[PDB]
RNA sequence: CGAAAGGGUCCUGUAAGCAGUAGAGUAGCCUUGUUGUUACGAUCUGCUGAGGGUAAGCCCUCCUUCGCCUAGAUUUC
């Protein structure tokens, strides 16, 4: 009986009472950023084998124009206004 | 380094427990019973040089004093300061108690 | 019969479970499993091993002071058997278990109160440092949206928002490498 | 109902296929299990693995194969003249945040 | 799997199921000791060919408790509710 | 039926990262000491019975997804 009296007293005092879209948006954006960081780290892990061999320098490999155009497109750069086709060697 | 580390956990290689050492420090009667379960002529230094905290006999007073500066003795002191684990602490961990009327 | 509790970890010790160590001072040590038994024989302190009820009580992660915990005890003074007393005792145990569960959930929420504010602060810091990694439209997509807006007399910003919504809906992963065409 | 040319992304649980395997054979066995998985999934006996997929399998040495790996299998047409099989599968490694918790999904053709 | 002195309402199947068998959802026979088969194996039960000569055949069995903890490890809980009551609230419980 | 996934059950033992008037002390800047302050610093505490694994001879899932199907070949009083 004492336990039940304490229980109803706590229920009157709100001991068991249980309780923002901007916060939800900023949390979703942070989760997206963490996913992008994980993808970048996975790309680095795929590219690097520095225990056994050194990475070929970037200046010794000719980058493909299609890949450069695609990457600048995903970065949001208008490539037709700058004309990468004339810049590409043959 | 531990002598013969492979068989260190055997019951025939068991050492005195920390709560027993705590009771030895609190009560000289408990320590007296434990020392009665041994033979004095087979002990290092005829049993005259004893560290209660480490529950260990030593060959000489200088050996005991030199042992006190080492880290095993200081680890035993830190463990005794923290307090040995007992059945009372085990009961309090689950919130169980003894009703004696 | 009765349910004991493990000396080392505090788990329920049902019959035929674990092992008992009989010490020569006259003290018995019941262990629920060989894990607890071997940690005891290695002289590990349960108060420092984080998976034990001893550690959790010492760290204050268990509900310790509470009225519902005063009903179970080791009764050293027996009571004469009474059928009505035993039945109302069973009803009491059921009610006490429900109340204890509710109070334990409240206790845990009080422990985990501040997580939302900490996570929001971390999210704001991460976004402020990495605004450039947020999703964006392609340059060719901006071209086609601009010319469609010019043709339809609509808002290019509006077409940008619904295109960003479609890109957020459609999630596509990138595959490493690529096939080399045979000669 | 399903066309010959089709690509799907799968999670391969290599842990249960490499359980108890000799250490010097764990990664080649992983290569063979990936080929067997692709043959079972697409019906094609001719399976070709991407070199980046091989690097991903061999990333942690001969006995450090990941428990799970996300792959894309693309059933494509064998256009070469005098080919024994009309179809083949090409298997690539997929860049994902975490290979756990993903279902088999059809890759959009566009 | 309940007795007269154990009032827990529970079935015979251990927590997590019988290892490499599944769940017992039908009528079952509890036999003292061990029998020649393995798990999943068909077992033939037969009436004894002769009238018994021991008091053990005449004894009536009075069970107090049947173990239903997990046999996939050192199971310490007879029921999922008992496991949750001992465990307390987990992180995933508030996450859900 | 198969491959995933989810839930359960077990195993280990509290992830990465961030924070802290916790931290033996040391060195700078000034209010020259009044957590003076800032910096570093094994470790400790919190987020966190968390993280990781789980059938490969564990369990459940018409009602969580994707795929497969009435073959082919050989032989038979
Ligand atoms: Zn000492
Ligand atoms: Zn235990």
């Amino acid at each position: 009986q004492a336990l039940e009296e304490e229980e109803e007293r706590l229920e009157k005092e709100g001991f068991y009472d249980e309780d923002d879209e901007e916060e939800e948006e900023i949390l979703q954006k942070a989760e997206y950023i963490r996913e992008q960081h994980a993808l970048i780290r996975n790309e680095a892990k795929m590219r690097k084998s520095l225990k056994n061999r050194a990475i070929i320098p970037r200046k010794a490999v000719k980058k493909p124009l299609s890949q450069l155009e695609d990457h600048l497109d995903q970065l949001g750069v208008d490539t037709e206004a700058i004309g990468l086709r004339a810049r590409a060697q043959t | 380094g531990v002598f013969a580390k492979r068989t260190m956990t055997k019951t025939r290689r068991r050492l005195r427990d920390l709560d027993q050492i705590e009771r030895d420090l609190r009560s000289p009667r408990h320590l007296q019973q434990y020392k009665e379960t041994k033979a004095a002529e087979d002990l290092p230094g005829l049993g005259l040089y004893y560290c209660i905290e480490c529950a260990k006999w030593f060959e000489s007073e200088t050996s005991l004093v030199g042992h006190r500066k080492g880290k095993p003795h200081k680890r035993r002191l830190k463990q005794l300061k923290e307090g040995a684990y007992t059945h009372e602490e085990a009961m309090a961990a689950i919130g169980y108690r003894i009703d004696n009327g | 019969m009765r349910i004991e509790n493990c000396f080392f970890c505090g788990r329920p010790a049902w019959p035929s479970k674990g092992i008992t160590f009989m010490r020569n001072d006259g003290k018995a040590f019941r262990f629920c499993r060989s894990k607890c038994h071997k940690n005891f024989k290695m002289k590990r302190n349960p108060r420092k091993l984080k998976w034990t009820k001893a550690y959790r009580k010492n760290a204050g992660k268990e509900m310790v002071v509470d009225s519902t915990l005063q009903f179970a005890a080791r009764r050293n003074v027996p009571v004469r058997y009474n059928r009505e007393l035993w039945q109302k005792t069973l009803k009491a145990m059921e009610r006490i278990s429900e109340i204890r569960a509710r109070r334990e959930r409240v206790f845990y929420k009080k422990r985990m109160a501040g997580k939302r504010a900490r996570e929001v602060a971390a999210a704001r810091k991460l976004v402020a440092e990495n605004e450039h990694l947020l999703p964006r439209l392609r340059g060719s997509e901006k071209r086609r949206l601009a010319e469609l807006a010019a043709e339809r007399g609509v808002d290019v910003e509006e077409l940008e928002r619904e295109e960003l919504a479609k890109l957020a809906s459609k999630k596509k992963s990138k595959a490493f490498g690529g096939e080399v065409r045979r000669v | 109902a399903i066309a010959d040319v089709v690509a799907r992304e799968y999670t391969i649980h290599l842990h249960k296929r490499l359980h108890g395997v000799t250490f010097k054979k764990r990664a080649p066995r992983a290569i063979k299990e990936i080929k067997k998985f692709a043959q079972k999934a697409m019906g094609t006996s001719d399976v070709r693995l991407d070199p980046q997929l091989n690097k991903k399998v061999w990333e942690q040495g001969i006995k450090g194969v990941p428990f799970r790996i996300r792959v894309r299998i693309s059933r494509r047409r064998n256009d070469e003249e005098g080919a024994k099989e009309k179809l083949y599968s090409y298997v690539q490694a997929v860049n994902v945040k975490n290979p756990k918790g993903l279902l088999t999904s059809v890759v959009e053709e566009e | 799997a309940s007795t007269e002195t154990d009032l827990t309402k529970k079935k015979i199947t251990p927590m997590g199921g019988f290892v490499r068998y599944g769940e017992v959802n039908n009528d079952y026979v509890m036999i003292k000791g061990s029998v020649p088969g393995v798990k999943k194996r068909i077992m033939t039960l037969r009436k004894s060919l002769f009238t018994h000569t021991s008091r053990k055949a005449l004894e009536k069995v009075e069970l107090k408790w049947i173990d239903t903890s997990s046999e996939f490890g050192h199971g310490a809980f007879q029921t999922a509710a008992e496991k949750k009551q001992f465990m307390g609230t987990l992180k995933k419980d508030l996450q859900t």
